[PDB]
RNA sequence: CCGAGGGUAGGGCCCGUGACUGGGGCGAAGUCGUAACAAGGUAGCUGUACCGGAAGGUGCGGCUGGAU
RNA sequence: AGCGCCGGCCAACUCCGUGCCAGCAGCCGCGGUAAUACGGAGGGCGCGAGCGUUACCCGGAUUCACUGGGCGUAAAGGGCGUGUAGGCGGCCUGGGGCGUCCCAUGUGAAAGACCACGGCUCAACCGUGGGGGAGCGUGGGAUACGCUCAGGCUAGACGG
RNA sequence: UUGGAGAGUUUGAUCCUGGCUCAGGGUGAACGCUGGCGGCGUGCCUAAGACAUGCAAGUCGUGCGGGCCGCGGGUCCGUGGUCAGCGGCGGACGGGUGAGUAACGCGUGGGUGACCUACCCGGAAGAGGGGGACAACCCGGGGAAACUCGGGCUAAUCCCCCAUGUGGACCCGCCCCUUGGGGUGUGUCCAAAGGGCUUUGCCCGCUUCCGGAUGGGCCCGCGUCCCAUCAGCUAGUUGGUGGGGUAAUGGCCCACCAAGGCGACGACGGGUAGCCGGUCUGAGAGGAUGGCCGGCCACAGGGGCACUGAGACACGGGCCCCACUCCUACGGGAGGCAGCAGUUAGGAAUCUUCCGCAAUGGGCGCAAGCCUGACGGAGCGACGCCGCUUG
RNA sequence: CCCUCGCCAAGGAACUCUGCAAGUUGGCCCCGUAACUUCGGGAGAAGGGGUGCUCCCUGGGGUGAUGAGCCCCGGGGAGCC
C-alpha cells in the first residue's frame, strides 16, 4: 500500500506545502531499549487548509516537487501547539551548541 | 582495422537527416498555427494546426517520435490553439 | 629579436612554461636572437614534476618571434609570441612534442627534429 | 524472447543440467525465472531426467521458447503429446 | 544560451621538506649534587607566584595520602 | 623424505665445543670454563610431500562487558549549584490498541550452510529431496505491561 | 538446550588490579628447507601504469541491384562460389575490471491513477494505387598511406505520396471511476513490403490494435563505516505559477512570484569504502570480511557530448578537448587489452601468445549452416582441500 | 644644441647609487576582497564586470490638489553604431 504516516505540522510558511514531522519507536538493535527517532516530510497541501499545530496523516504519493513525495491524507487533531513547541525550542537551543 | 560497424555509422548519419528534417517541420508548423491562433484568424490557425497533427503522427510511424511524444505534442498543440481562440472565437473549420 | 631579459614561451612538453633569455649564443657579442638561434635561458616558470624546473639554466632554440622575419623571396612572416624549444648540446629537443607552428628557417639550420615534430611549418 | 533451456551445474567432465526458464539475455548459469526439472546427460542414476510437465506447458502457452536439445527432453517427457 | 577545459586573480585544507631551535624517549661504562621513600635528616604533597647550576627553594592558601 | 621442535608455557635429554663471546628469543628469560636455553652430535617428540616462518582476520580478551566490567585507596564522580533538550516516573477506572504478544498469508531467488540419500572405486568435488528461519507487507485477534486520550485519588512533590 | 578448558610474566612470598605474550582456526597468500603421483578447486590483492602481434561479433542471396571467376549451352540465359555495396537483425547481450560512489548505490519491503518493452505467445482486422533518392558501376581530380572530391546512371523488405480505418492518437462535452483509470459522442490525424516454393495453397516476412510474458525507468519507508580537534550549511537554494523536456513524475531545465529548506536523531566538511547473497571466526551475542560463484551498481586512457535505436548517452560505434605513444615518402596520418593469451613497469607475489565449437548457451538464418578467447577442455604453479606411494 | 611636448619596431629595468624620471593605474555603479588586529580597522586591500545612443513597458518622491505640467531617484525588455 501507499505508506501512511502521522505527524505534527511544524511549518506552514511555504505556499501550498506543510512540513510534517513523523515520529517512531523501535528497540535498539543491540541495547534493546525502546528509542524515538523523528523526521520531517514536506507534504502537499493544495488547499492551504492545514495549520501549524495540526496533527495529520500523509500518504506517499507520486512526486510533486523535489523533496515533496507526500500529499496530506487527512486531519486527525488540531491545536497541538505543544508539539510544535517541543520542536521549535529544540532548534532554538542550537544557537547555544556552537563556537 | 575494419568492421560493418562502419556500415552502421554510415546509416545512422542518413537516418539522422530524415529525422531532424521531420522534427524541424513539426515545430515550424505548430508554432505557425499557435502564432495564427493568437491573432486568430481562426480558420487559418485550424488549417495549419491540422497540417501539424498530420505531420506529428506521420513521425510517430517510425523512430522519430515515440507514440507518446506524438500524443503529447498533439495534446499541447490543441490546448494552446483552442484557449487562444477563446480570446476572440470562433472555430471556422475542424477541429474539434 | 630576443635579448637577455626577454621572456619566451616554451613550445614543448618539457614542463617549462616560460624562460628568460640570459645570453644569445651567436659569437662574442650578438645583440639579438631570431628564429633558429640558440639562447641560454633561466627557467622562470614550470609545471610540477617535469623534466625541467624553475631555476634551471637551459638552452633553447628560438622557433617563433613577434618581430617579423624577412625572407629572400621578399616576404615576411610574423608570429604572436616569442617561443623557444628546449634543447641539449646536440640541438636535439629534450621534450617529445612541440606545440604551435615553427619557422621554416629552423630546417635550414639543422633543427630537423623539431621541424618534423611541429604541427605546422610557416 | 524468454527461453527454456539448459543451465550447466555439476562440474568438470561431470555435467548436470537444470532445465530452466530464463530470459535469453541471461548468462547460462545465471538467475533464472523458474526451475522446472533436471537432466543428467551421463545418465548415471535411475531418473537422469525429471520435468515438471504441468509447468513447461504453461510457459509454452505464454510464449516461452525451448532450445533444440531442450525441446527433446520435453518430447521424452511427452510434454508435447496431443 | 549552456558547455570540456584553458587563462587571470584571490582564498581554504592537507602532505612532504628546511638553516636553526624546544623539549622527549633510550642507552650507559661519566660530572655535579642528594629532591622523594624512615620524622628521609627542613613531614610530605599541592594550586599559584617569585627565584636558583640542578634535583629544588621560599611565600600564600589547601590536603593527610604525616612520623613522635 | 623431508621439516620444525626437545629450559617453562609445551610432547620430547645426554655428550662435546664455546665462556656475558659467538649466539638464541613469541613472553619469562638463556650465555661471565660441568649451559637439558648458544653451535655440532647421539638420542628423543611432533607432523609428513610436506614442514616451518613472515603478514593479516576472529579466538582466547567479561581487555568496550547487549549477552557480560567498572569508578574510597588499583585507571575512573564533573569544584558546587541552577536549569534547556532528552531519558525515566505513584495509586484507581474506562476509551483507543502505537510499542508488545498470537494466528493466518505473501515475500524471504539460485548457489553455500544444515539433516537424508545418491553418482565419480573413496574422498574432495558434485546431484536429488528435506528443514527452517530472522526481517518487511497484508488480513484477523489479545490488552497484562509501556504508550496515548479521558475521569477519579493522596502515600510523591509543592503550598497554608 | 549438541554448547563455553586456559597458561607464562609485576613479589622474598600473598591476594587483587592490570597490560604484554602464547597455544586454536582461517587465506587469492608470500618466504625458507624439501619435494613422487592423481582429482576437484584455484592463481596480478601492487600501477583503473604503459603495451608489439594474432584472436574476442556478426549473419541472411527466402529483401535488392551489381562486378569478378567458373559451371552448365545458343550475345545471352540460367546455376554456383567469391567480393564489396544498398537493406534487415545482432552489435545495449555475452566477457573485463573496482577507478568513482557514503548515494535510493546497495539491501529489504512497498508505490506507479506517472511509465516504457525488439525478437517470443494469445486473440481482432489488413496489405489498393502512384513517385523518388543514394550507393555499387562508368568518368574525371588528389595521396606514401589513411584515403577521399565532384560529375553521371540503376534495384529493393530504402524513402515518400494518396486511398482504405478493425483499430489507435488528440481537443471539447458527458457517465462510471478516482492523481493522467475505463467508456462514449462530435471534429481532426495515422497503416503496410514483399520474398519464396511442391504455385486458386502453403511457409517466412510486412501493417495497425488489444492482452499476455519477460526485461527495464522513476518514486517512497527502514538499514548501510571513521573524525565533532568538521557546528553550522543552503540562491535552483526550499515551495509556488506557468511553460520546456521525457516513456513518465520531478528544480530534471527556464521565466516569474514567495522566503523559504537542512542541522547535536549530527547537516556541512574531511577520511575510507563499490553493496548484497555470502565468507571467516566465535558457545552464542558479536567481531572481521566481500577473492572465486550468483544478484545489483559503476566504469571502458582522462573529460565532455549527443547520434542511431525497442533499448546506449554505447569497452573492440561516432564527435570534440587533453595527455602519451607510434607511422611516414616530412606533405601528413594513426591508436586506446579493466575481452583471451602475451610483453613491460611496479611488486614479497599471481599462469599457456594452448585446443575445440563435440557438448551447454548466444547471434543471424525457412533451413543447411557461419561466427562465438561466452563456454567445453588441455597447459604451468604443492596455492588450497581431498585421495594415493616410497612397500 | 637646449627647453617644454607627441609617437615609436622587438625587448621590457637589461638603465642607475636608486625605476631617478616617465609610463601604467585613474570618476562613478555593481560583484568581490587575505594575513594580522587594539575588533575601529587593515579596505579603494587585491581582482573583476558595467559605463554611449534609440524605442517600448514600468516603480517611488517633491511641487501641484488627490490630477496635468515641471523637477528628483530608479527598474525591466528589445535594439543601433
Ligand atoms: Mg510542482
Ligand atoms: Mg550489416
Ligand atoms: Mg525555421
Ligand atoms: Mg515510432
Ligand atoms: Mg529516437
Ligand atoms: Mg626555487
Ligand atoms: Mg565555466
Ligand atoms: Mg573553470
Ligand atoms: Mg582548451
Ligand atoms: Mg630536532
Ligand atoms: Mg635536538
Ligand atoms: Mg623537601
Ligand atoms: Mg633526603
Ligand atoms: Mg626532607
Ligand atoms: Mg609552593
Ligand atoms: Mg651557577
Ligand atoms: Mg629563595
Ligand atoms: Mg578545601
Ligand atoms: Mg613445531
Ligand atoms: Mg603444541
Ligand atoms: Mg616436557
Ligand atoms: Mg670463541
Ligand atoms: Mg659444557
Ligand atoms: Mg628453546
Ligand atoms: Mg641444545
Ligand atoms: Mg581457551
Ligand atoms: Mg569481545
Ligand atoms: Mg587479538
Ligand atoms: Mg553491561
Ligand atoms: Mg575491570
Ligand atoms: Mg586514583
Ligand atoms: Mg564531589
Ligand atoms: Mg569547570
Ligand atoms: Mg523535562
Ligand atoms: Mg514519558
Ligand atoms: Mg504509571
Ligand atoms: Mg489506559
Ligand atoms: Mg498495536
Ligand atoms: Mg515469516
Ligand atoms: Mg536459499
Ligand atoms: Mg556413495
Ligand atoms: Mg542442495
Ligand atoms: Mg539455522
Ligand atoms: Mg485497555
Ligand atoms: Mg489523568
Ligand atoms: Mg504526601
Ligand atoms: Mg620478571
Ligand atoms: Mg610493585
Ligand atoms: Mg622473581
Ligand atoms: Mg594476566
Ligand atoms: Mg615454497
Ligand atoms: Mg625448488
Ligand atoms: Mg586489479
Ligand atoms: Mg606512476
Ligand atoms: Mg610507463
Ligand atoms: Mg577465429
Ligand atoms: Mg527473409
Ligand atoms: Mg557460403
Ligand atoms: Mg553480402
Ligand atoms: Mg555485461
Ligand atoms: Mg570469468
Ligand atoms: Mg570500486
Ligand atoms: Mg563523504
Ligand atoms: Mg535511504
Ligand atoms: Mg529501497
Ligand atoms: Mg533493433
Ligand atoms: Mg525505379
Ligand atoms: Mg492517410
Ligand atoms: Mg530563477
Ligand atoms: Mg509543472
Ligand atoms: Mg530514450
Ligand atoms: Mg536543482
Ligand atoms: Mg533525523
Ligand atoms: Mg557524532
Ligand atoms: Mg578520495
Ligand atoms: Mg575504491
Ligand atoms: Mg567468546
Ligand atoms: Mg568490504
Ligand atoms: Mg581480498
Ligand atoms: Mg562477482
Ligand atoms: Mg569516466
Ligand atoms: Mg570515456
Ligand atoms: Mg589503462
Ligand atoms: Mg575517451
Ligand atoms: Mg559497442
Ligand atoms: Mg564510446
Ligand atoms: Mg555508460
Ligand atoms: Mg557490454
Ligand atoms: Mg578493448
Ligand atoms: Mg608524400
Ligand atoms: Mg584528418
Ligand atoms: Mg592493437
Ligand atoms: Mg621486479
Ligand atoms: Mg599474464
Ligand atoms: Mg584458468
Ligand atoms: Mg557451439
Ligand atoms: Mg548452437
Ligand atoms: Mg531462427
Ligand atoms: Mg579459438
Ligand atoms: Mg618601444
Ligand atoms: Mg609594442
Ligand atoms: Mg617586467
Ligand atoms: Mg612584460
Ligand atoms: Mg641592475
Ligand atoms: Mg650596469
Ligand atoms: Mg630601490
Ligand atoms: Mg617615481
Ligand atoms: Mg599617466
Ligand atoms: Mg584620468
Ligand atoms: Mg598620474
Ligand atoms: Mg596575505
Ligand atoms: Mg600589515
Ligand atoms: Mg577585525
Ligand atoms: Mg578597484
Ligand atoms: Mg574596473
Ligand atoms: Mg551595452
Ligand atoms: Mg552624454
Ligand atoms: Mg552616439
Ligand atoms: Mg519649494
Ligand atoms: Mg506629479
Amino acid at each position: 500500500p501507499k505508506k501512511v504516516l502521522t505527524g505534527v505540522v511544524v511549518s506552514d510558511k511555504m505556499q501550498k506545502t506543510v512540513t510534517v514531522l513523523v515520529e517512531r519507536q523501535f528497540p535498539h538493535p543491540l541495547y534493546g531499549k525502546v528509542i524515538k527517532r523523528s523526521k520531517k516530510y514536506l507534504a502537499h497541501d493544495p488547499e492551504e487548509k492545514y495549520k501549524l499545530g495540526d496533527v495529520v496523516e500523509i500518504i506517499e504519493s507520486r512526486p510533486i516537487s523535489k523533496r515533496k513525495r507526500f500529499r496530506v491524507l487527512r486531519l486527525v487533531e488540531s491545536g497541538r501547539m505543544d508539539l510544535v513547541e517541543k520542536y521549535l525550542i529544540r532548534r532554538q537551543n542550537y544557537e547555544s551548541l556552537s563556537k | 582495422r575494419n568492421l560493418s560497424a562502419l556500415k552502421r555509422h554510415r546509416q545512422s548519419l542518413k537516418r539522422r537527416l530524415r529525422n531532424k528534417a521531420k522534427k524541424s517541420a513539426i515545430k515550424t508548423l505548430s508554432k505557425k498555427a499557435i502564432q495564427l491562433a493568437q491573432e486568430g484568424k481562426a480558420e487559418e490557425a485550424l488549417k495549419i494546426m491540422r497540417k501539424a497533427e498530420s505531420l506529428i503522427d506521420k513521425a510517430a510511424k517510425g523512430s522519430t517520435l515515440h507514440k507518446n511524444a506524438a500524443a503529447r505534442r498533439k495534446s499541447r498543440l490543441m490546448r494552446k490553439v483552442r484557449q487562444l481562440l477563446e480570446a476572440a472565437g470562433a472555430p471556422l473549420i475542424g477541429g474539434g | 629579436m630576443i635579448q637577455p631579459q626577454t621572456y619566451l614561451e616554451v613550445a614543448d612538453n618539457t614542463g617549462a612554461r616560460k624562460i628568460m633569455c640570459i645570453r644569445v649564443l651567436k659569437g662574442s657579442n650578438a645583440k639579438y636572437a631570431t628564429v633558429g638561434d640558440v639562447i641560454v635561458a633561466s627557467v622562470k616558470e614550470a609545471i610540477p614534476r617535469g623534466a625541467v624546473k624553475e631555476g634551471d639554466v637551459v638552452k633553447a632554440v628560438v622557433v617563433r618571434t613577434k618581430k617579423e622575419i624577412k625572407r629572400p623571396d621578399g616576404s615576411a612572416i610574423r608570429f604572436d609570441d616569442n617561443a623557444a624549444v628546449i634543447i641539449n648540446n646536440q640541438l636535439e629537443p629534450r621534450g617529445t612534442r612541440v606545440f604551435g607552428p615553427v619557422a621554416r628557417e629552423l630546417r635550414e639550420k639543422g633543427f630537423m627534429k623539431i621541424v618534423s615534430l611541429a604541427p605546422e611549418v610557416l | 524472447m524468454v527461453k527454456i533451456r539448459l543451465a550447466r551445474f555439476g562440474s568438470k567432465h561431470n555435467p548436470h543440467y537444470r532445465i530452466v526458464v530464463t530470459d535469453a539475455r541471461r548468462k547460462r548459469d545465471g538467475k533464472y525465472i523458474e526451475k522446472i526439472g533436471y537432466y543428467d546427460p551421463r545418465k548415471t542414476t535411475p531418473d537422469w531426467l525429471k520435468v515438471d510437465v504441468e509447468r513447461a506447458r504453461y510457459w509454452l502457452s505464454v510464449g516461452a521458447q525451448p532450445t533444440d536439445t531442450a525441446r527433446r527432453l520435453l518430447r521424452q517427457a511427452g510434454v508435447f503429446r496431443q
